[PDB]
RNA sequence: GAAAUUGAAAUGGCGCAAUAGAUAUAGUACCGCAAGGGAAAGACAAGCAUAAUAUAGCAAGGACUAACCCCUAUACCUUCUGCAAUGAAUUAACUAGAAAUAACUUUGCAAGGAGAGCCAAAGCUAAGACCCCCGAAACCAGACGA
RNA sequence: CCGAGCCUGGUGAUAGCUGGUUGUCCAAGAUAGAAUCUUAGUUCAACUUUAAAUUUGCCCACAGAACCCAAAUCCCCUU
RNA sequence: ACCUCGGAGCAGAACCCAACCUCCGAGCAGUACAUGCUAAGACUUCACCAGUCAAAGCGAACCUUUGAUCCA
């Protein structure tokens, strides 16, 4: 990515990032399923309900992903109806 | 925000706090900064016990 | 040059001393006295094993020798004095053997006698 | 492949030859081993690295105390080819705490209370 | 080129033999069985293990005091 | 033979030069002046680094963008230069990622 | 407070005295020497 | 380690012995005395009783630097240290026996 | 020494000249 | 990679000191047909001499009364799995780790921090720490050349 | 010095290739799967280092792991 | 000729593996049209991507061979 703008000097988002995964406050990371659009007709209702799922990324994806976001995209955003509000922080972890 | 025997403190804070852990919490005591640092969470509990001791 | 070093006659000289001593350029041009005198300190660490390995040789030569003088063998002097319990060292028993020859004689006569 | 060797139980079953040989009494064993490791654990397997670390006998030649007990038995098995084993004896039985900074462990493997 | 073993090799080897036999017959003769063993040491296993436990649980910086920080005013000190 | 063979001149400096003695003097003129001026007007220098910093490509950058059409051409020129290789640098070289 | 009685005890805090405070200032590490030279990390 | 002695003798130990220069000490493990005619020979020590070596303490001394360096080639591997280690003289001042054969 | 005037404000209004080519366009507006 | 919107005031050096700082004592000398390129320098290092050499050998070390004789000892760097290969006449000078996302540490203040903007479910602010050098064959543009 | 002149500029071209990468001292520190216009590289894993939190970790005696028709391995009470 | 996947050799006894290699077949066919929806807990081709199994619950009835993103 651009760590230095050439207008800005300001490090850069990889606009490819926000286009697919959505970042929960607390750190997490959430994508969707690749393929769970693609030729649904010949996959087992099993595989086509793991595909819908939304899924959190590693830790070193969700590392890579931070590097590769600014810090717009980690603020807390206070949607009126986020269906992720639930889910921007977390309860009872330990360590 | 601590003034006078940061000792003093710890002291108390050890001892109010032994029972609620069973072991002596571990503790750093900055004299420079007038501060005192305990391992784990007690701020509900420690605000309490300063409130009940007046401060 | 903001910074420029202004020490390096010292930091040469350092190694130039330990070098003065060595033949041809060796003791004058550091890129070829530094060599050296790694080499040389590394040799020196290193002889105090062959120190001690030649000093224990040269002590059973000279044990060796002054036995013989008594018609006896390093291994049975040595061994019928361990026997007899007497705890001297080779170095000790060299320097009897030079300095004390009637001590010397003791231990063989000593040595032989227990043997037998 | 090399592999961990099983020993077969009949090599530790002692014979009456054995125990006229040695000098130790099936009936009434021996308490304590004196163990001392007499061979480099380099070149031999990690394991019997592993149970040297844990036997703690990193240390040639240096006698260590172990309990004669089927588990450390098994490590020892493991280990025999290192070490040398010998019994820890007690002519004037184990030290008392008068005593407990007077003991001397000679080189028959005796514990005395004396030195 | 070939290698030969010598008669101290073989002595060597003898000797390494014995110790190992003596070694088989010291291991064949143990105090407690299987069953007697077990558990016989947990406390002091447990104990042991509390131990580490609490080592590894009290690590925290060390204190900080005023002491420390005022005697650094001494590297000024003269004689009047 | 890296050396020099004489001492050099002695160095004396006047630790209180009005320069020294008075050095510091409104650094608090905010805080102690109901922030009518903050300490950063105080700074003498180029315009373009008042009261700012920044690492090189970001100094150079600035320097184009506040004082560029004032600038000779020549030093204008490298200074576009020394942008483009900055760039290059910064975002594609280097050990981290 | 026992600290101001110190600062009476010790000599004057000048711009000699000053010192960061501990582990507020980690060593500059730059790739000079055998640990760090040579291929420099 | 065993030193071959006599009166007057210096001996250099290579380490402190606690001991303000000028002290006078009784070394106690004689192994051997001798003489022109005669040598008593200890199993493995002479007694007591037998033989009293007596010493001073003549100075309390570092060694001269010792260097020790390491090199291992095309390996970037090269360590140099310096060490002085404390030494102690002696001076053996009398070697006396007594008729306890 | 004597410190030097502590520095302040330009007190009241400043109004640059129109006609001079280097004053910014934004000090010449309406909204100025 | 915007914009709406917001609105900064005003003679010096923690620069170099003749391989540095300008290329610069000078665009001179010199080189090129030309376009072009483009210097140098002014105020007991190495090498030798005094004083060639003595059996044997990485040239030293352990030593020694004693230089050698004795014993021990397969140069350095880099690249290979490891020794072969690479580089090095030698001296002096010059010559190569530049920075953010987070973290961590130490201060400040604290449900708030920050000297607008930003972040905040202990955070926020500040500082400290971390990202080299030389080298192609090339490509294109504009000149200069029969 | 023409399978495509020379000069200047873009230009500090680019180089997964070669070479180099300068004080002292201590400490931890090893071969390893996948994908890749990829096998002279890289990214993930594994290993490695530092800091931190916590409580179990390794070894293993039995018991236990298939029919088709060997050496050993896995697993874990003790220790 | 092969390049992906699956089955067998090819690994005697958890897994992993003899890559390279040998043979075979699949880019499906048949069936059903709840062969739906949801959801604890797990497995996993040594990463990721991907790929598997699944209790409970709801609802109908009363399964046996591959390919991401972007873009349309
Ligand atoms: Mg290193
Ligand atoms: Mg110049
Ligand atoms: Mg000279
Ligand atoms: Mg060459
Ligand atoms: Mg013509
Ligand atoms: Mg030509
Ligand atoms: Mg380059
Ligand atoms: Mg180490
Ligand atoms: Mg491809
Ligand atoms: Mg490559
Ligand atoms: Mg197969
Ligand atoms: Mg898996």
């Amino acid at each position: 990515l651009t760590y230095f703008s050439a207008r800005k000097g300001k490090r850069k988002t990889v606009k490819a990032v926000i286009d697919r995964f959505l970042r929960l406050h607390c750190g997490l990371w959430v994508r969707r399923k690749a393929g769970y659009k693609k030729k649904l007709w010949k996959k087992t209702p099993a595989r086509k309900k793991r595909l819908r799922e939304f899924v959190f990324c590693n830790k070193t994806q969700s590392k890579l992903l931070d590097k590769m976001t600014t810090s717009f995209w980690k603020r807390r955003n206070w949607y009126v109806d986020d269906p992720y509000q639930k889910y921007h922080d977390r309860t009872n972890l330990k360590v | 925000k601590v003034e006078g025997d940061i000792w003093a403190l710890q002291k108390d804070v050890e001892d109010f706090l032994s029972p609620l852990l069973g072991k002596t919490p571990v503790t750093q005591v900055n004299e420079v900064t007038g501060t005192l640092r305990i391992k784990g969470y007690f701020d509900q509990e420690l605000k309490a016990w300063l409130l009940e001791k007046g401060f | 040059l903001r910074n420029r070093v202004t020490d390096r006659y010292f930091r040469i000289q350092e190694v130039l001393k330990h070098a003065r001593h060595f033949r041809g350029r060796k003791n004058r041009c550091y890129r070829l006295a530094v060599r050296t005198v790694i080499r040389a300190f590394v040799k020196c660490t290193k002889a105090r094993y062959l120190k001690k390995k030649n000093m224990r040789t040269l002590w059973i030569n000279r044990i060796t020798a002054a036995s013989q003088e008594h018609g006896l063998k390093y291994p049975a002097l040595i061994g019928n004095l361990v026997k007899c319990q007497v705890e001297l060292n080779r170095k000790v028993l060299a320097d009897l053997a030079i300095y004390e020859p009637k001590t010397f004689k003791s231990l063989a006569a000593l040595a032989s006698r227990r043997r037998h | 492949k090399f592999t961990r060797s099983r020993i077969p139980e009949k090599v530790f079953q002692a014979s009456p030859e054995d125990h006229e040989k040695y000098g130790g009494d099936p009936q009434n064993p021996h308490k304590l081993h004196i163990v001392t490791r007499i061979k480099s654990t380099r070149r031999r397997p990690y394991w019997e690295k592993d149970i040297i670390k844990m036997l703690g006998l990193e240390k040639a030649h240096t006698p260590q105390v172990h309990k004669n007990i089927p588990s450390v038995n098994a490590k020892l098995k493991v280990v025999k080819h290192l070490i040398r084993i010998k019994p820890l004896k007690l002519p004037q039985g184990l030290p008392a705490e008068e005593n407990m900074s007077n003991t001397c462990l000679k080189s028959t493997g005796e514990l005395v209370v004396q030195w | 080129r070939p290698r030969f073993v010598s008669l101290r090799a073989k002595q060597n080897m003898i000797r390494r033999l014995e110790i190992e036999a003596e070694n088989h017959y010291w291991l064949s003769m143990p105090y407690m069985t299987r069953e007697q063993e077990r558990g016989h040491a947990a406390v002091r296993r447990r104990e042991a293990f509390e131990a580490i436990k609490a080592a590894a649980t009290s690590k925290f910086p060390p204190h900080r005091f005023i002491a420390d920080q005022l005697d650094h005013l001494n590297v000024t000190k003269k004689w009047s | 033979i890296g050396i020099r063979l004489t001492l050099p001149p002695p160095k004396v400096v006047d630790r209180w030069n009005e320069k020294r003695a008075m050095f510091g003097v409104y650094d608090n003129i905010g805080i102690l002046g109901n922030f009518e001026k903050h300490p950063k007007e105080l700074i003498r220098g180029p315009i373009w680094l008042r009261g700012w910093k920044g690492n090189e490509l970001q100094r150079c950058i600035r320097k184009r963008k506040m004082v560029g059409s004032r600038m000779f051409a020549d030093d204008l020129h490298n200074l576009n230069k020394r942008i483009r290789y900055l760039y290059k640098h910064f975002n594609r070289h280097g050990k981290f990622r | 407070a026992r600290a101001l009685d110190l600062l009476r005890g010790l000599p004057r805090v000048s711009l000699a005295n000053l010192k960061p405070n501990p582990g507020s200032k980690k060593p500059e590490r730059r790739p000079r020497g055998r640990r760090r030279g040579r291929k420099c990390g | 380690r065993q030193w071959k002695v006599t009166s007057e003798d210096l001996i250099l130990i290579g380490n402190e012995l606690d001991l303000a220069c000028g002290e006078r000490i009784r070394l106690e493990k004689v192994l051997l005395v001798g003489a022109d005619n005669f040598t008593l020979l200890g199993k493995p020590l002479l007694g007591k009783d037998l033989v009293r070596v007596e010493a001073t303490v003549i100075e309390k001394t570092e060694s001269w630097p010792r260097i020790i360096m390491r090199f291992r080639k095309r390996k970037n591997f090269k360590k140099k240290r310096i060490v002085t280690t404390p030494q102690t003289v002696l001076r053996i001042n009398s070697i006396e026996i007594a008729p306890c054969l | 020494y004597r410190a030097r005037p502590p520095p302040r404000r330009r007190p009241g209004p400043r109004w640059p000249d129109p006609e001079d080519l280097l004053t910014p366009r934004w000090q010449l507006g309406p909204r100025y």
